[PDB]
Formats: C-alpha cells, structure tokens, sequence
C-alpha cells in the first residue's frame, strides 16, 4: 500500500546522510490528509520539504529523531500493491 | 477516491534495487513538477558525476552528466539498461 519514504541531508554540505520508509498504511491516505497534500498529483510523484509544523505529525512513524536543525528532511508519499 | 491515485503513475524503486548503475545515493531533489509540488526523487552515482531522477509518467530513470547537466537518455532500474539515448536539447542545469 502507501509507504512515506523519508530522506534527510546534511545542511552544511549536502550530503545524504540516511533514508527510512514508515511502515505500510494500505489504502489509509489521512496521513497525507494531516499534512495539507492533497492526493492528486502527488502520490508517487516527488518528494516534499519537511517543514516545522510537519515534524511532531511524522515522528510517530520513524525511528530516526528528525532534527530540523541539523539536516534537510524531504518526504515522498510512494504507492505500490500489497506488501513490499 | 484513493489508491487509483496510487495507480496515477509509476512507483519509484528503492535504492538498494537500482541495478547495473553502480553505488548509488540519494542526493537533494530539486526538479520540480509543474502539477504538483513535489521535487524529483534524484540519486547521484560515479562520485557525484552521474545523475539519475526518477521520471514517473514513463516509468524509468532520466539521467544527467552533474558537470554540465546534460542530458544521458533514460535507463531502466531494474537491469540498467539504457532504454532512450540522449538529447541534447534536454539537461538540468538550472537544478543542479
Ligand atoms: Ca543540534
Ligand atoms: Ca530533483
Ligand atoms: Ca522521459
Ligand atoms: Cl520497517
């Protein structure tokens, strides 16, 4: 189903630092809904800056403690069939 | 109503399962869509030369020359293969 795929990079060089994907949300699409993106468009189709507001609505599904002063966050909201 | 959404367009690969391209990593995207607000998912290979994002109406990999941005023609992530050669008309410069 539905899995967020978070990326993150270093703010003073670039770098790519680590990547994580939520665990799957089937066909649920709220968590997007919570976020203010709308579906259309946007599922499977580019990755989005995470911004303050949107830290305390991911943290939940991640094991990595997002920290918005260190590196640049982007999340993508990728789609496949069942498990993968 | 959702999940036809999900069937909008092509799901990206993981980047562990991008074959015969070398090491890859994710680097900052910055391509945008007009349609929507994300930027394209993009990995950088070879040291940072090569480019590759991901292009999900045609289901395959654009590739770019990081110098210049020109333009590589697209592969396929499952086995490497170059599926389209280049054209120059095309590059990223301005996103890189
Ligand atoms: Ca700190
Ligand atoms: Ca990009
Ligand atoms: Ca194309
Ligand atoms: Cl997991």
């Amino acid at each position: 189903g539905l899995k967020l795929d978070l990326t993150w990079f270093d703010k003073s060089t670039e770098d790519f630092k680590g990547e994580e994907y939520s665990k799957d949300f089937g066909d649920d699409g709220s968590v997007m809904e919570s976020l203010g993106v709308p579906f259309k468009d946007n599922v499977n189709n580019g990755c989005f800056d995470v911004i303050a507001e949107w830290v305390p609505l991911l943290q939940p599904y991640f094991n990595h403690q997002i920290d918005i002063s260190d590196n640049e966050y982007f999340v993508s909201f990728d789609y496949r069939d069942g498990d993968w | 109503g959702f999940k036809d959404y999900g069937h909008d367009y092509h799901p990206a690969p993981k980047t562990e399962n991008i074959k015969g391209l070398g090491d890859l990593k994710p680097g900052i995207p910055k391509t945008p869509k007009q349609n929507g607000g994300g930027k394209r998912k993009r990995w950088t290979g070879d040291k940072g030369r090569k480019i590759a994002e991901w292009d999900s109406q045609h289901g395959e990999l654009e590739g770019y020359r990081a110098s210049d941005g020109q333009h590589l023609g697209s592969f396929d992530p499952k086995t490497g293969n170059q599926l389209k050669g280049p054209d120059p008309k095309r590059n990223i410069k301005k996103y890189l």
